[PDB]
């Protein structure tokens, strides 16, 4: 999709990287899909039962997995991300693994348009909308 | 004995005979020490409003008019 050139462009492009590889006779050029490459991915994270979640963009998709995990769920993350990278590599798609405690440090508040936190009893914090 | 016209209802003479007392209150006030008012006045707040009434931790402070039988103790 992201690419609009024509053939004799592309005979020029294998010239060239021809020309950077002098231990190698020809180069082949293969158009790949990028929905392909974004279900590959999605998949990927269902079939290990990791939460996350998706964010398109222009040029790119980003999942984010975030929040208190388990070992297990680290070691399989770390695992399959390892071998989806390898085969894609790192240009289109992007995993984001963080470790996080709880949101708000195990106090009450209010999560509606109008939310706010209570420091204590007796105390509110209106910080922003939760 | 001020013979000047002052209270003419409960809420007047109320107020009247509570504010005769401010010149003893200042004195106690002027000699107690700090932390003791404050103690004698939040175990008072957790017997009548109940112990889940948010300490109140006056740290700086204007002491709000605090009751004489809280007040009396800690002098």
């Amino acid at each position: 999709q992201r690419n609009t050139m024509s053939k004799k462009e592309l005979e020029v492009l294998s010239q060239k990287l021809r020309a950077l590889m002098p231990y190698a006779d020809s180069v082949n050029i293969t158009l790949m899909d990028d929905v392909t490459a974004a279900g590959q991915a999605e998949a990927g994270l269902k079939q290990q039962a990791l939460p996350y979640s998706r964010r398109n963009h222009k040029g790119g998709v980003t999942f984010v997995i975030q929040g208190a995990l388990d070992d297990v769920e680290i070691l399989r993350a770390r695992q399959f991300v390892d071998s989806y990278y390898r085969t894609w590599g790192g240009r289109y798609v992007q995993f984001a693994i963080e470790l996080k405690d709880d949101w708000l440090k195990g106090r009450s508040f209010q999560y509606g348009a109008e939310g706010y936190i209570k420091m204590s009893p007796g105390h509110w914090y209106f910080p922003s909308p939760l | 004995e001020d013979e000047d016209v002052t209270f003419n209802d409960i809420s007047s003479l109320s107020k009247h005979v509570d504010e005769g007392l401010d010149g003893y209150r200042d004195y106690l006030i002027k000699y107690s020490d700090r932390e003791l008012v404050q103690f004698f006045e939040n175990a008072q707040l957790k017997r009548q409003y109940g112990e889940e009434t948010e300490t109140v931790k006056r740290d700086k402070d204007e002491i709000e008019k605090p009751s004489i039988f809280a007040l009396l103790p800690a002098y």
